[PDB]
């Protein structure tokens, strides 16, 4: 799936054409198209957990928007398609609008339908048999959560209960016709696990940033690789976790073990589960891993280097000002305004010109 | 909920969903790496008594159509797949895969860990197995049927798939534009080739005509004498199911043909027959070669071809008589793939030059046969 | 199908609810639902020839209006339902909005799809087989005409060429389990005809007004009945043509033969074709039959009483002004303006107050 | 395109579409005026060897379901309708009409002028016919088959559908809320009734169970002696196909029962059978009574009931023994509809008190039968 950055180009024409406008891309591996597709959506780093809705069901104008989005594709088109199904448009109609092959559309329609069931039955209806069905379709915890009106963790616990966990298969170029010594894997909800973690070495986990976007480039990926190269050289068993197809980080040669997965809490936790690393580095992949640090640590992940809290200390505008204060350092005059008129007053205080951060 | 279950000899079970006919199926379980060509594979006579497991998860994406039929019926004992697609999306589709299976009364299951099965077969070797599709599949029973299976080793299947009476084939190959062409008038075709139907794939016949050959398909057990009476331009030995070794009739025949000057060409089963007839020995592979990405080297030219493969037995290179030169070899495992009689206008290939499905990379082998015929007729 | 008159009540809420707002109704009989429904539509006296579109296919805003019209029903909903299928809405989609049984919905959609084929193949694709299938589905010549892009007479020409005509079945209360001596019939495209017109008498046909509307009520029906009763008493074989279920005219006792049919040119020509009446009255059922007079006469129908042309003479503003003139009678000052400023000037001429007739 | 054809004995042809199994069907042709209840009608054993034409154009609107089956299978020989709906639309549906038919292997045809056919059968009387569904339907063959049909007059069909071995029935009627009940326990049913299976409808049994009878379903040929040995509280003679006339065994046995004081009640074929044993004669009607809106007057009370009719033969009222009193007559045609033995606890109804499908107006017929039973146990 291509990654775009249209919000950074307000004046720009955001429709898709023959001239590229995407800034990056993500990749996913699935035992099925549905699984593969949903995995990619959740690894896209756009705040999606899968087929999250774009327009409301009670919106009178909704079919108009959806139609436009479908006829003249934008980067959101994939979401608008599921929305088309929810709103009662038919596979054929969507096809006439998008020209996307029905083979694909029907699968999305299925997903929307299951989605509907979930919603209806709530968490209660999430029996092991069903949940497992949903998992095999690529559904993310966080997605089911939303539907069922629960915390993503609730779904996760639920899985732990049913002992519902994915399995890892490997890439080998030959559909298993031949044995591999390489450790290039992807998660799926199947039977046999091919992970076979070593009990041997001390393992160090490196979390990549996913698809590149403006502000989150190769620079972070450069870092991640270097972590791998270094520690491995040092003798650690290095485990890379990334889903960016373009980079050196997703080259099987770069690490001992490579997990080509969505850099999400869910997916990572699953790997940690069986891997049980010595440490996990989340400070090199940019914003993606960073935003995960807190949750990971809480879930019991052995986060090495600068603590998540420490990180938060810096990042938090307030936690920071405090520290700056403490160190008796120079900071530009700031103020946290809630109302307009508040600002204008507070502004008069601080002094123009001003830097307005949301 | 329509259950289906697959049990193997070793007692390894696979729970799935029924996508075909109701009932049970039994045979040798194989795996095929083709990512395309499911229909063609299914209708391959060489698959008789065999349960087909396809590696590519999505089987049936393009539905089905008659033109992709390699024989009159589905020869595969059963079908094992990871996923059956919601729909068929192909302009060439005439009938969804599930319906098609039902129509042909085939027991088939989906939604199983096709990868786990593949690794098993690859690691442990082929295994007989049984599928049971029904209201409440009985594991025990499936295991029973599974273990009970006689086993392809030593099993002549050619005699089970061959034609009752003999017949003439004058039809060529399909075209996107033209589809399947009308059958060519006999006076149109330059050469007469006699072909032994050991469970011959249509495409082979079609590709022969394509080269100017009129054909006479003859029952497997057909006698050399009967053949030689027709005064053939060349003799062709098709592909076919089971063990080539038990095929006494053919071997003998071929041997007769081998005293003559008639050019002889065999493919796969036919290639094994030609090798037995020449004095060599065959062997049953651990798991065999079933896929359309198999590299084979023309050792003479030192060139590689990506070839279609469907075979569980093989000609032991080590037992080769001297009148038998090595022409090709597998780049995957080193196994024998082609031979040429040093003394006669006789040669054979282990892979499928006719493909269908698969790479047309091996087509030129036919050309050579032609060359033999053209030269024969020169005399 | 109920008949409404919202157009006459500008400020009125035109949404259908529990309080009746219809002013009349039409009825139709067919051997199938599709046939029955379509016939009703073309006999509704609203200008419909069947499922005529209400919104254009290239209107980006179409789905929004369509959605509204389905969710909250007005008098036009039946037509919006086809437009929905035309726009890519599924049967389920339409069901969720209208709550009208799928059993009916799937039937409308089928009609649409067939309409799509006709549009596609044009009049050339209208072979005898296909055209028969169409007629059996209740398609009006007028509707087919429009799709094919030809005049209605062209479709009708075609039918005459294929010898594609309807047969008449009779109503009998008993699914034909017993014979009848009454002649209460309806057209359908089947095999056996039960018309069995007499050769015996001099026939007089009377055309009703279809469903009542404001300005076209019972008064006209009353007139229609009287004609029948009178001429029947005088010794004629009286034929009544109408499809208003509420009336005495569609009472089998009122006439010798009753054809409960749409009072359209198509429907009426077919009946004339086999009845071969002596005379046809078009002057008593109001606007409906009056608007047919000319076409009927030209198709060779023996219209009796005041001629089509005479009527025309009177209805046509121009021809009339001319007669009045000729007779030397008094008529209010009048003008025929085309533009605004033109009328201001002309108004000046004529004098205020003014009566502005569209 | 899926062709189908229906040809009558007289040469009349009806061209339509195939909506069921592929093949041919031959039998006597009838028309039923029931606007609802097609499944029940199709599953009525009484329709064995008959080709059923439905006068209501749209048949299959509600699809089908088990609870609506009046027997274990579809007994009608063929189905002839005007229109097969695009979809089934009813919460109760479990399988669409067409699918159901194919399942039961029934040759059916749609899209024909059923009104023309109806009017023909009414005017000319019953006629044998043949439906042929397939690629190219042979009208001359169909006419052959139809003309060769032996016909229903004098045909015993009861012995054809009856049960092989006797069995128990203790299951009650269906309810909207609860569906079809669980079979009662024997100790929960006061009376024990012996019912002759001449191709009995489930509703009759269920209804009897509803009234407290536990049943013993006996083969058509069961002797009176064997019955009498069971100590029946009452004896019931079920409905069923063919001519009642040739059923010697039944008549014989019934006569025996008529020597006793055991209450006997019969429905349709059973009515006929009763009348025969009582020395009355049965005739073959011109076209019969097939529908659910038939007015029957109870001559004693002078009340009318709307009933479900399904019969081609009738009891001649003009040959009725003095010991047989008339109890009900058709308001449609004046034909005999009910009789009571003036000297014995035995009575019968030509119609279907059990309906299914049809109006419940005649069910009280059952109550009388209970009366007798109660009284009989008194003694
Ligand atoms: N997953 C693994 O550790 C692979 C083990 C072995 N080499 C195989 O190919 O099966
Ligand atoms: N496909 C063929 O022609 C040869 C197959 C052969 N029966 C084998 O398993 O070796
Ligand atoms: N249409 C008719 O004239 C029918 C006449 C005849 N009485 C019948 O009902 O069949
Ligand atoms: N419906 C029945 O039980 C039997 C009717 C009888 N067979 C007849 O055709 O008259
Ligand atoms: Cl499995
Ligand atoms: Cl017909
Ligand atoms: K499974
Ligand atoms: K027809």
């Amino acid at each position: 799936i291509p990654r775009f950055n249209f919000e950074k180009f307000a004046g720009a024409n955001d429709r898709l054409t023959t001239q590229m406008k995407s800034v990056g891309e993500v990749m996913a591996i699935g035992r099925t198209q549905q699984e593969s597709l949903q995995k990619a959506l959740r690894g896209l780093e756009v705040g999606a957990t899968g087929f999250d809705p774009k327009v409301s069901l009670d919106d009178p104008e909704a079919l108009t928007k959806i139609r436009r989005e479908l006829k003249d594709a934008g980067a959101d088109r994939i979401w608008y398609i599921a929305d088309a199904f929810r709103a009662g448009l038919s596979v054929d109609g969507v096809f006439n609008l998008t020209n996307i092959d029905r083979w694909f559309l029907v699968q999305i329609e299925e997903l929307v339908r299951l989605e509907e069931k979930v919603a209806e039955v709530g968490i209660t209806g999430l029996n092991a048999d069903f949940l497992r069905q949903l998992k095999r379709k690529g559904f993310a915890d966080a997605r089911l959560a939303k539907l069922a009106g629960v915390r993503e963790a609730e779904i996760r616990k639920l899985r732990d209960q049913y002992d519902l966990h994915p399995v890892y298969k490997r890439v080998d170029t030959c559909a298993a016709e031949f044995a591999t010594d390489t450790a290039y894997m992807y998660s799926t909800y199947e039977e046999e696990c091919e992970a076979n973690p070593s009990t041997d070495r001390e393992k160090i986990m490196v979390l990549g940033g996913g698809p590149n976007r403006i502000g989150q480039g190769i620079e972070f990926d450069y870092c991640c690789v270097h972590a791998s190269l270094a520690l491995r050289e040092d003798g650690y068993e290095t485990i890379m976790v990334n889903c960016n197809p373009e980079t050196v980080s997703t080259d099987y040669d770069t690490s001992d073990r490579l997990y080509f997965e969505p850099v999400t809490l869910e997916d990572v936790l699953e790997i940690v589960r069986i891997e049980k690393p010595k440490g996990v580095i989340v400070q090199y992949g940019g914003q993606t891993p960073l935003k995960l640090a807190r949750a990971l640590e809480a879930a019991g992940v052995p986060v090495i280097g600068t603590s998540p809290d420490a990180i938060d200390r810096a990042e938090d505008r307030e936690r920071f000002q405090h520290a700056v204060e403490r160190l008796k350092l120079k900071q530009p005059a700031n103020a946290t305004v809630t109302a307009i008129e508040m600002a204008v007053e507070k502004a008069k205080e601080i002094g123009y010109p001003l830097v307005v951060r949301p | 909920i329509k259950s289906a279950l697959l049990v193997l000899e070793d007692g390894t079970q696979f729970h799935g969903r029924a996508i075909g006919a109701t009932g049970s199926a039994v045979g040798e379980v194989v795996f095929n790496t083709s990512m395309t060509g499911y229909q063609e594979i299914l209708t391959d006579p060489s698959y008789s008594r065999q349960i087909v497991t396809l590696t590519y998860p999505h089987i049936g994406n393009v539905g089905t159509n008659d033109a992709d039929e390699e024989s009159s019926q589905v020869h595969a004992q059963g079908l094992v797949i990871r996923d059956l697609p919601l729909i068929a999306s192909n302009f060439r589709n005439t009938e969804d895969l599930s319906s098609y299976l039902k129509r042909h009364n085939i027991v088939a299951i989906a939604d199983i860990d096709t990868r786990k099965l593949t690794r098993l077969l690859r690691e442990k070797g082929a295994q007989n197995g049984c599928i049971i599709a029904g209201d409440n599949p009985d594991a025990a029973l499936a295991l029973e049927k599974a273990r009970a299976f006689p086993g392809l080793n030593g099993m002549d299947l050619a005699k089970e798939v061959t034609t009752a009476e003999a017949y003439s084939w004058t039809q060529g190959s399909w075209t996107l534009t033209g589809g399947l062409p009308e059958a060519k008038k006999e006076d149109e075709l330059p050469f007469h080739v006699v072909a032994y139907d050991f469970g011959a794939k249509r495409n082979i016949l079609r590709m022969l005509v394509d080269r100017g050959c009129r054909l006479t398909i003859v029952p497997a057990q057909t006698s050399a004498e009967d053949v030689l009476k027709m005064n053939p331009d060349g003799i062709f030995l098709s592909n076919g199911p089971g063990d080539p070794a038990p095929c006494d009739y053919a071997i003998t025949a071929i041997q007769k043909f081998l005293e003559t000057d008639i050019p002889v060409f065999g493919i796969s089963l036919g290639h094994q027959l030609l090798a037995l007839a020449s004095g060599a020995k065959t062997v049953k592979m651990k798991f065999g070669h079933h896929g359309g990405n198999h590299p084979v080297k023309d050792v003479e030219k030192n060139v590689v071809m990506i070839t279609a493969q469907n075979h569980g037995f093989a000609v032991d290179e080590a037992t080769l008589p001297a009148n038998l030169r090595v022409t090709h070899k597998s780049l995957f495992d080193g196994t024998l793939q082609g031979i040429h009689r040093t003394d006669k206008p006789a040669f054979s290939f282990q892979g499928h030059p006719e493909a269908s499905p698969g790479p047309h990379d091996a087509a030129p082998l036919f050309d050579h046969f032609i060359e033999l015929i053209e030269q024969y007729r020169k005399t």
